[PDB]
C-alpha cells in the first residue's frame, strides 16, 4: 500500500514532467492500475479520457484495464473477478492488479458484514467471487452465522499525553494574550 | 483482641513448643479476628518447626501466610484437616488475594475459585468477611460482580522485595517524569508570555515611531 | 512593588478628604481592592453567625475612583437587617477599638461596613439602603459590604458584593448590567427592586504576602488530597448563569446593532455596540480559561494516579 503510493506518487511527477508531452505506456499502465487500487475512480476516468486513442490502438492491455474500471465502477462483482483474471496482466501490472483483487474482495467484505445483517449464500458468493461452500468455512471461521437450511449468511459487524500537554499549554497560550 | 491474643501466643511460642504449639497454630487458624500470619512466622520456634519431625502443620501455616484455598485443595492429604473456622478463614484470605488484583469480581470466579456451589452461602460468606472489617466493597448482583473498594493486604516471602523495590523506582521514575513536564510547561508558557511582551513592545516602538515621525 | 499599597500616607489621605471629589460625580467611585485579611475575618464571623446577620466595621483608606479595604472587625449589635443604622448602638465600641488599634499602628480609618445575608444572596434591603445612605450623608467616601457565607460553602467561591447608594430623588444612567441572583420568592422581588436602586463597585482585590501565606499553607495540607475532585465547576449554576447573561448580552447587542443600521451617523451607538461586544468576549474568555486550567489539573493528577504503573 505504501510503496503502491510512492510508487503512484512517482508515476504521477513522471506524467507532469514528460518531455514529449506523452508517457510510457508503463507510466500509463501503472497510473490507471494505481487509481483503481484506490478506487479513485474519477482520476481514473479522467486520466482514459485524457490518453490518446493511439495508444489506446497501439496498446490492447490500456482498453482491458479500462474495461475492468468500468466494471469497477458499475460494482458488479462477479463480472469484475472475472474481468481481472481474463486478460494476461504483464510484469509490471500483474502485481498490481492482484492488489486490486484482493483490495475488491476486502471491500465487499466490508460492504456485505455492515450493510448485510442476513444475506443468501449465493449472493455472498458472487459477493467475494467464491464458490458458496468454502466461503462458508471462510466466514464462520470469522465468527460468522450461517443457515444451511435458508443458505442464509449473518455477518457480525466488528492520544499520548505529550500530545495532550502541548494541545493545552496551546489552548492557554492562545487564551491568555 | 486479635493482636494481643497474637502477641500472647507469640510470647508463648517464645517458650513451649512441640505438639502445643502446633494445637496453639491450629487454634489461631480457628479462632476468628487474626487476618495477619506474618508476625507468627517470624518467630524462632516455628523455625524450629522446620527441622523438627512433624510438618503437617507447617506447611499448613506456610500455606495460610502465602497460599489460598485452591492450594489447599491440592494439599488435602499432606494438611491436616480443618474446621470450618479454618476454612472460612482461609477462603477470606483468598478472597483478599483476588481482591487486590481486581477490584471487580464476578460471581463466577467466585464460585469457581472457592469451591462454591451455591450462590446464597456465597453472599453469607461475602457479608461475613466484610462486617468482619476485612474486605470495603459493594455487590453488584444484577451484573453479578463484587465491586471491592478497599481490603487488608497480605504476607511476604522476602522475594516480593526485589518487586516492590521495582515499583517503587517505577513511581519515582514517573513522578520525576511529571516534574520534569511541568518544568517544562513552565518553560514554554514564559516563552508565549515572552512573546506576547516582544509583540507588545513592538507595537509601542512603532506608534511611537510614527508619532516621532508625525 | 506587591507591598507598596499598605503604605499609609495620612497627608495625602487628608488631601482627598479636604477635596472631596466625590461630590463631582455619584459614580465616583467604581473600585474596592479588598486585602486578604478583612475578607478572611469576615467569613469567619459569618459562618460562626451561621443562619443570623451579623455586622462589623472596615477600616481603610480611598485612592482615586478605588476604595481599598486594609482590615475589619465585628460590633457586637442586635438588628442587623432590621434596624436603620443598626451600627450606630456600638458607636461607643468603634471609638474605643480604634483607638486602641491606634496604639498599636492600625493607622487606616472607617472606611464602611460590612454585614452578611446568610443563604439570601448580597444585596441591599431598603433597611440597609437607609443605613447606607445615612453612612453616606454624614461620612460621604462609605462602601457597604455584602456577604453570603451560606452560597460561598455550596457554590465553592466567595459571594461577596460592594454597593454605595444614590441620594434621595438621583437617577442612574442607562448602563446597568446586574447579574441576577438566586434571592428568595419574596427576597428577590426586593433584590430586583434594590438592584435598580443601589450601583456595584467592581470587585478589584490585590495578591500580596497576605495572600501568599494563606494560598501556600491550606494548599499544602488542606489540599493533601489536591483532588477535591477537580472540578467544583460541575455545578451548572455560576458557568451556566454566565452563559444565559452571554447570550442576553449579545442579543441585545444584535438588536440595538439591528436598529443602528438604518440610522447613518450615529458614532456612539458603533462605540457601545463594539465595546458590549468586547466585553461578552472576555467574560467567556476567562470562563475559558478557567475551565481549561481545571481539565488540565484534572488530566495530569488522575493520569498519575490511575495509570504511573
Ligand atoms: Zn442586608
Amino acid at each position: 500500500a505504501f510503496s503502491f503510493k510512492k510508487l503512484l506518487d512517482q508515476c504521477e511527477n513522471q506524467e507532469l514532467e514528460a518531455p514529449g508531452g506523452i508517457a510510457t505506456p508503463p507510466v500509463y499502465g501503472q497510473l490507471l492500475a494505481l487509481y483503481l487500487l484506490h478506487n479513485d475512480m474519477n482520476n481514473a476516468r479522467y486520466l482514459w479520457k485524457r490518453i490518446p486513442p493511439a495508444i489506446k490502438s497501439a496498446n490492447s492491455e490500456l482498453g482491458g484495464i479500462w474495461s475492468v474500471g468500468q466494471r469497477i465502477w458499475q460494482r458488479d462483482f462477479p463480472g469484475i473477478y472475472t474481468t481481472i483474471n481474463a486478460h494476461q496482466w504483464s510484469e509490471t501490472v500483474q502485481p498490481i492488479m492482484e492488489a486490486l483483487r484482493d483490495a475488491t474482495r476486502r471491500r465487499a467484505f466490508a460492504l456485505v458484514s455492515q450493510a448485510y445483517t442476513s444475506i443468501i449464500a449465493d449472493d455472498f458468493a458472487a459477493f467475494v467471487g467464491l464458490p458458496v461452500e468454502e466461503a462458508v468455512k471462510g466466514i464462520l471461521e470469522q465468527g460468522w452465522q450461517a443457515d444451511s437450511t435458508t443458505r442464509m449468511v449473518l455477518p457480525r459487524k466488528p492520544i499520548p499525553n505529550e500530545q495532550q500537554l502541548a494541545r493545552l499549554t496551546d489552548y492557554v497560550a492562545f487564551l491568555e494574550n | 483482641p486479635s493482636s494481643n491474643l497474637l502477641e500472647q501466643f507469640i510470647l508463648l511460642a517464645k517458650g513451649t513448643s512441640g505438639s502445643a504449639l502446633t494445637a496453639l497454630i491450629s487454634q489461631v487458624l480457628e479462632a476468628p479476628g487474626v487476618y495477619v500470619f506474618g508476625e507468627l512466622l517470624e518467630l524462632a520456634n516455628v523455625q524450629e518447626l522446620a527441622e523438627g519431625a512433624n510438618a503437617a502443620y507447617l506447611q499448613l501455616l506456610n500455606l495460610f501466610a502465602y497460599g489460598t484455598y485452591p492450594d489447599y485443595i491440592a494439599n488435602k492429604e499432606s494438611l491436616p484437616e480443618l474446621s470450618t473456622a479454618q476454612q472460612n478463614k482461609l477462603k477470606h484470605l483468598t478472597i483478599v488475594s483476588l481482591a487486590s488484583r481486581m477490584k471487580c469480581i464476578p460471581y463466577s470466579v467466585l464460585l469457581k475459585d472457592l469451591e462454591m456451589r451455591n450462590l446464597r452461602e456465597l453472599e453469607d460468606l461475602i457479608i461475613e468477611a466484610v462486617y468482619t472489617d476485612i474486605i470495603q466493597g459493594k455487590l453488584d448482583q444484577r451484573n453479578q460482580l463484587l465491586e471491592v473498594d478497599f481490603c487488608i493486604g497480605r504476607d511476604i516471602r522476602k522475594k516480593d522485595i526485589n518487586n516492590i523495590v521495582k515499583t517503587l523506582h517505577e513511581w519515582c521514575d514517573g513522578c520525576e517524569a511529571v516534574l520534569l513536564g511541568i518544568e517544562q510547561q513552565v518553560l514554554r508558557a514564559n516563552q508565549y508570555k515572552e512573546n506576547h511582551n516582544r509583540t507588545q513592545q513592538q507595537v509601542e516602538a512603532e506608534v511611537t515611531n510614527i508619532k516621532k515621525t508625525l | 512593588s506587591i507591598d507598596e499599597i499598605y503604605k499609609y500616607d495620612k497627608k495625602q489621605q487628608q488631601e482627598i478628604l479636604a477635596a472631596k471629589p466625590w461630590t463631582k460625580d455619584h459614580h465616583y467611585f467604581k473600585y474596592c481592592k479588598i486585602s486578604a485579611l478583612a475578607l478572611l475575618k469576615m467569613v469567619m464571623h459569618a459562618r460562626s453567625g451561621g443562619n443570623l446577620e451579623v455586622m462589623g466595621l472596615m477600616l481603610g483608606k480611598v485612592d482615586g475612583e478605588t476604595m481599598i479595604i486594609m482590615d475589619s472587625f465585628a460590633l457586637p449589635v442586635e438588628g442587623t437587617e432590621t434596624r436603620v443604622n443598626a451600627q450606630a448602638a456600638a458607636y461607643e465600641y468603634m471609638a474605643a477599638y480604634i483607638e486602641n488599634a491606634k496604639q498599636v499602628g492600625r493607622l487606616e480609618n472607617a472606611i464602611g461596613w460590612y454585614h452578611s445575608h446568610p443563604g439570601y444572596g448580597c444585596w441591599l434591603s431598603g433597611i440597609d439602603v437607609s443605613t447606607q445612605m445615612l453612612n453616606q450623608q454624614f461620612q460621604e467616601p462609605f462602601v457597604a459590604v455584602v456577604i453570603d457565607p451560606t452560597r460561598t460553602i455550596s457554590a465553592g467561591k466567595v459571594n461577596l458584593g460592594a454597593f454605595r447608594t444614590y441620594p434621595k430623588g438621583y437617577k442612574p444612567p442607562d448602563e446597568g448590567p446586574s447579574e441576577y441572583q438566586t434571592i428568595p420568592l419574596n427576597k428577590i422581588e426586593d433584590f430586583g427592586v434594590h438592584c435598580k436602586q443601589y450601583y456595584a463597585l467592581e470587585v478589584s482585590y490585590f495578591k500580596s504576602s497576605l495572600d501568599r501565606k494563606l494560598l501556600e499553607l491550606l494548599w499544602n495540607k488542606y489540599w493533601v488530597n489536591t483532588l477535591s475532585s477537580s472540578s467544583l465547576l460541575t455545578n451548572a449554576d455560576y458557568t451556566t448563569g454566565q452563559v444565559f447573561d452571554l447570550s442576553e448580552k449579545l442579543e441585545q447587542s444584535e438588536a440595538q446593532l439591528g436598529r443602528g443600521s438604518f440610522m447613518l451617523g450615529l458614532e456612539t451607538h458603533d462605540r457601545k455596540s463594539e465595546d458590549k461586544l468586547a466585553k461578552a468576549t472576555r467574560d467567556s474568555c476567562k470562563t475559558t480559561i478557567e475551565a481549561i486550567h481545571g481539565l488540565m489539573s484534572q488530566v495530569i493528577k488522575d493520569k498519575l494516579f490511575n495509570q504511573i504503573n
